[PDB]
């Protein structure tokens, strides 16, 4: 690069990775590199496994989206094989069994907890798509249409925010650019072209709103989070969609996602601009918890460890993906040990050259994470079990 | 806000 400090920061890059390749056996029990056709914006593992009987592998599987330049855009749905002849002429498949024809790029797509075949997605413009993917064919029309199942109108401008209520059957969240959040109820008498008209806009903030996330236990409970820099709880009990229950002034710079505990109904987090990661208890959000500081740039994603209530874990532009233990909060640290890091930080995932766009638990297998980036790369990988253990 | 960035094609490998 014309700047010296920016050669030097590309080749810093290009020689920490060579590193991270050459110690993966020390710090990983599993590491799988894939390359998609095209970026996915977005990672979520759909709930099912299914173990092949006397097959050293069960199948795993994924939701991923595309995201290109001028071509047909899709919904995929991807199959892995992790474990319960194998060499190729690396260890474990990686496959594309589903391609839906989509409209733009997906900005998230994300499954109906109460059936998992029913997919909502984010587009670059004003609508919100619901798709069956068992009401699709495997391989897609080189017709190129989109034909969703569900078109949910209410917005005005594309978002990234997207959360279906795990209590309230077809009862979806989404944020938007244009500052609002819609409600829907999927299970409503559509109209027109399959068009459903939001039940509920909340107009709370003033800005870009990042994320959206129903509460895991108050069905009537969820959190929102924008550039205004706040976080605020809503309850949909209330007749007033213009003011939240709470406003709490989070972060020093846009807020871009949030994620409940999914074993304390009291306990949540924020991810910002300012790089840090929020802890917040809804019984006094007056007062922060406690600030996760250790991201050298922006947040964007942040997500609980679906089987361990002290983890959590982050992801933005600095290219790396933390994870993080409260229960090592305040813990005492050698000077060695202290240079490294805070005790709360547990690890540092450095597998990716470029932006985490999303990542996503495993949740049928512990400590599993499927992250994707910017430069097309998807890796599941799964820290040494000496890294969350002694 | 987030930008996005211009995606390019992969051919089995990055970008």
């Amino acid at each position: 690069a014309e700047s010296f400090d920016d050669a030097v920061e590309e080749r810093v890059i290009n020689e920490e990775y060579k590193i991270w390749k050459k110690n993966t056996p020390f710090l990983y029990d599993l590491v799988m590199t894939h390359a998609l056709e095209w970026p996915s914006l977005t990672a979520q593992w759909l709930p099912d496994v299914t173990k092949q009987d006397g097959k050293d592998y069960s199948v795993h599987r994924l939701i991923l989206g595309t995201h290109t330049s001028d071509e047909q855009n899709h919904l995929l749905i991807a199959s892995v094989q992790l474990p319960s002849s194998h060499y190729d002429n690396v260890c474990g498949k990686i496959e594309i069994e589903i391609k839906i024809n989509h409209e733009g790029e997906v900005n998230r797509a994300r499954y109906m907890p109460q059936n998992a075949c029913v997919i909502a997605t984010k587009t670059p413009s004003s609508d919100v798509l619901v798709f069956d993917y068992t009401k699709h064919p495997s391989k897609p029309e080189p017709s190129g249409e989109c034909q969703p199942d569900l078109r949910l109108r209410g917005h005005q401008k594309e978002g990234y925010g997207l959360s279906w209520n795990p209590n309230l059957n077809g009862y979806l969240l989404s944020a938007s650019d244009d500052h609002t959040i819609c409600l829907w109820d999927i299970n409503a008498t559509p109209k027109e072209h399959r068009v459903i008209d939001a039940k509920n806009i909340f107009t709370g903030h003033t800005a870009v709103v990042e994320d959206v996330a129903w509460h895991l236990l108050h069905e009537s409970l969820f959190g929102s989070v924008a550039d205004d820099q706040k976080l605020m709880i809503w309850d949909t009990r209330n007749n007033n969609t213009s003011k939240p229950s709470h406003t709490v002034d989070a972060h020093t710079a846009e807020v871009n996602c949030l994620s409940f505990n999914p074993y304390s109904e009291f306990i949540l987090a924020t991810g910002s601009a300012d790089k840090t990661v929020a802890l917040w208890d809804l019984r006094n959000l007056k007062l922060k918890l406690h600030s996760f500081e250790s991201h050298k740039d922006e947040i964007f994603q942040v997500q609980w460890s679906p089987h361990n209530e002290t983890i959590l874990a982050s992801s933005g532009t600095d290219r790396r993906l933390h994870v993080w233990d409260l229960s090592k909060i305040g813990e005492e640290q050698s000077t060695e040990d202290a240079e490294d890091g805070p005790p709360e930080l547990l690890f540092i995932h450095g597998g990716h050259t470029a932006k985490i766009s999303d990542f996503s638990w495993n949740p049928n297998e512990p400590w599993i994470i499927c992250s994707v980036s910017e430069d097309n790369i998807m890796q599941v990988w799964q820290m040494a079990e000496n890294v969350y253990n002694d | 806000a987030r930008t996005k960035q211009t995606a390019r094609k992969s051919t089995g490998g990055k970008a």
